[PDB]
């Protein structure tokens, strides 16, 4: 029954939705990059690093978790836009 | 009057041999298959079917291991030069092991102890 | 490139896991090594079970 | 094996094709027709 | 059976968990084969059986592709596609619907299904750490 592509995984959040200020939406789309599509204000993260796809869930939810995180911190060379 | 009314004994109120006990009990109730529903329902509580709806990772847990020891695998290493070239090699190592989706932790670990051990001959 | 989106760019390798040191790309080759990982049988069946009295 | 791959790091039916032709020309290979 | 039959049934126990279960906003259905009408039989049980249960499904023809190869001697496959998208059901509604077609899912008739969950915010992502 082992299929190798099962345990891929995708989220997808609109980032309307996420408590956002400008900075951190400015942020929080220019570190995902190609994940964000602009057209539709949707951001995909396609999870496949772990074998099972629990892992790769729970990995999805943690990268959303401190990348949200990240983009509502403003560290020192962030001064200098 | 019924049968179950009248005078009783008054007396009381209120291994292998087990095994072949249980067994042979299992016979009072041990028929040939009536249908191919059945068929289906015994070869799936024997194990012989799969499961459905069908789970691509059904019988595998990868031992209970969390995604947490996948992809962060530079707790194993710590006796290694932490600022030398072999820092950057084992760093970019365990870079490359954490995005194998193909091995388990502990032959990732096993890998890791193996060039410790390496490095340590040399 | 400005020195805000190589830090940053390094910063979102962090994040995903991506190697936030650029290595180039030589020395990438083993990221790649490591993101990767009968007729006997039926010979003797056949002739086993031959001389059991059952096949052929 | 292993200790191969290491060291590295340091420094579509599996039939003859007649045999295939056959099962594949007899029907006994699926959904392999012929143009 | 015309006089003889079983006087009771002993249906199969179905417990109401405590837990929430599952909520699925679409639930694709990609059944990939070499015949036409294999799909077309598939697809018309599978559309009939989502009715009886209630679940809205709606079906369309992904384009079929044909894998050509030589040894001269040209040898040829098609794989035929049909996409049956199921919308809002609920965890255990498509669990049992799925069950159901992949028993009854004929010869050479491979399946692919996408399970489009919904779930909220973490907690940690109500509001920034302070």
């Amino acid at each position: 029954v082992r299929n190798p592509r099962a345990r891929v995984v995708v989220l997808r959040v609109k980032l309307s939705s996420l408590n956002l200020d400008d900075h951190a939406k400015k942020k929080l789309i220019k570190l995902v990059g190609e994940r964000y599509c602009k057209t539709t204000d949707v951001l995909t993260i396609k999870t496949d690093r772990c074998p099972l796809r629990r892992q790769n869930y729970d990995y999805a939810v943690y990268l959303l978790t401190v990348l949200y995180h990240e983009s509502w911190n403003t560290e020192e060379w962030e001064k200098s836009k | 009057k019924n049968i179950f009314t009248g005078k009783r004994l008054n007396i009381f109120d209120m291994s292998l041999w087990d095994v072949e006990f249980a067994k042979q009990l299992a016979t009072v109730n041990e028929q040939p298959l009536q249908n191919g529903f059945e068929e289906l329902i015994q070869w799936t509580k024997e194990g012989k079917l799969w499961e459905f709806p069908i789970n691509n990772e059904a019988g595998f847990d990868d031992d209970g291991s969390e995604f947490h020891e996948h992809i962060f695998l530079e707790k194993h290493l710590e006796s290694f030069p932490k600022q030398g070239p072999i820092r950057h090699f084992m760093e970019l190592v365990t870079c490359g092991l954490s995005k194998n989706p193909y091995l388990s932790v502990k032959q990732k670990v096993e890998h890791i102890e193996w060039f410790r051990n390496y490095f340590n001959e040399k | 490139l400005s020195e805000y989106a190589f830090r940053m760019s390094r910063l979102s390798a962090r994040l995903f896991g991506e190697v936030t040191r650029p290595t180039n790309s030589k020395s990438m080759k083993v990221v790649k090594l490591f993101s990767e990982l009968n007729h006997h049988t039926y010979a003797e069946l056949m002739q086993t079970l031959r001389f059991l009295g059952l096949y052929r | 094996a292993d200790e191969r791959l290491r060291i590295n790091s340091l420094r579509r039916w599996r039939l003859s094709r007649i045999v295939f032709r056959h099962l594949a020309d007899h029907g006994q290979l699926s959904g392999i027709q012929r143009a | 059976l015309h006089v003889d039959v079983p006087k009771d049934l002993t249906k199969p126990v179905v417990t109401i968990s405590d837990e929430p279960d599952i909520l699925y906003k679409r639930l694709s259905v990609l059944v990939k084969g070499h015949d036409k009408a294999v799909l077309d039989s598939y697809e018309y049980f599978a559309v009939l059986a989502a009715k009886e249960l209630g679940i809205s499904i709606k079906v369309h023809e992904p384009p079929r592709k044909i894998e050509r190869f030589t040894l001269r001697v040209q040898y040829e496959m098609r794989t035929l596609y049909r996409c049956l998208e199921l919308e809002h059901l609920t965890g255990s509604t498509a669990d049992v619907y799925l069950e159901y077609i992949q028993r009854n899912l004929p010869e050479g008739v491979a399946m692919e299904v996408t399970k489009t969950q919904l779930e909220q915010l973490p907690e940690h992502i109500k509001e920034p750490i302070w």
